[PDB]
């Protein structure tokens, strides 16, 4: 049972226009925010990955916050891909968006809390690391402490204050595992955009879907192959479009008949962001 | 003991 006629972006569009495609799940990564200024991935780091590991951070938080001040974007504008997911929401096709990103650009693009599984948390809020305190601090307080180059400390504990990001070594939120149990029994299409499926347990999500569910990858490189089956003789459902995410979403929107909708959405929302 | 953790 192959639900796609051709293993191409146009085949995915035609399948999305059929009545079988009612519930679409988006799995997105850093590649969908690179065109917005968010980057992809002296202090003597024992290994460069320790900058995002919770044990080292609790021991030595200065490198992380220095990097945060260095790479903090001056503006937060969602990309064409974010607004493609917004169009999916507006048309009743988006069951869920699982994101590895912490830039909150899905929220700014208009996806509500129920639409989202922020699998790796958010930079928007921060908390005291003491579990008996958990004093919450907003992004303004955190950004002030980051740019004044003062290590964020709790007013009650004097303990370290960490942004609500799932560092390497921390458990994912329970909402991830609650949504996953229900969402993938009913999913009709997987849209994997801007991720090379290198972080677990997020990557495993691509194997939770039913075997007949088509899966489209829009990414600068093929990924998730054993599993993704793009280029074998047994291939029947996995399509790979290689390039920038904005270009792939433009092409898919045009093939679906939504070119002008996506253009208007992007223009108006960017104007509204520049207005405030 | 804990929920699955973010690993590379
Ligand atoms: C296992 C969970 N997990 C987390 C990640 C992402 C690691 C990179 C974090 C980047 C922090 C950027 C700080 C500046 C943000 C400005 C808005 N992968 N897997
Ligand atoms: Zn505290």
């Amino acid at each position: 049972e192959r639900l796609l006629d051709e293993l191409t972006l146009e085949g995915v569009a035609r399948y999305m226009q059929s009545e079988r495609c009612r519930r679409v799940i988006c799995l997105v990564g850093a590649g969908i925010s690179t065109s917005a200024g968010i980057p992809d991935f002296k202090y003597h780091l024992p290994y460069p990955e320790a900058i995002f590991e919770i044990s080292y951070f609790k021991k030595h938080p200065e490198p992380f916050f220095a990097l945060a001040k260095e790479l903090y974007p001056g503006q937060f504008k969602p990309t064409i891909c974010h607004y493609f997911m917004r169009l999916l929401k507006d048309k009743g096709l988006l069951l869920r968006c699982y994101t590895q990103n912490i830039d909150t650009l899905e929220r700014i693009a208009g996806l509500e809390q129920e639409d989202l599984v922020e699998a790796h948390g958010t930079f928007y809020t921060s908390h005291c690391v003491s579990a008996s305190c958990r004093h919450e601090y907003p992004l303004s307080w955190m950004k002030e402490k980051i740019f004044s180059e003062v290590t964020p400390k709790c007013e009650d504990c004097q303990s370290l204050v960490k942004p609500d990001i799932v560092f390497f070594g921390e458990s994912l939120p329970a909402r991830f595992f609650s949504c996953m149990q229900s969402d993938f029994l009913k999913v009709d299409l997987l849209l994997v955009m801007g991720t090379s499926l290198q972080v677990q347990p997020f990557a495993s999500l691509i194997s939770k879907a039913p075997l007949s569910t088509p899966r489209l990858l829009i990414n600068k490189e093929k990924a998730g192959q054993s599993g993704m089956d793009f280029d074998s003789k047994k291939a029947y459902r996995d399509v790979a479009w290689l390039g920038e995410c904005d270009q792939g979403c433009l092409a898919l929107a045009e093939l679906l008949g939504w070119k002008k909708e996506l253009e208007d959405l992007v223009r108006r929302e960017h104007a509204s962001i520049d207005a405030q | 003991e804990a929920l699955p953790k973010a690993t590379g």
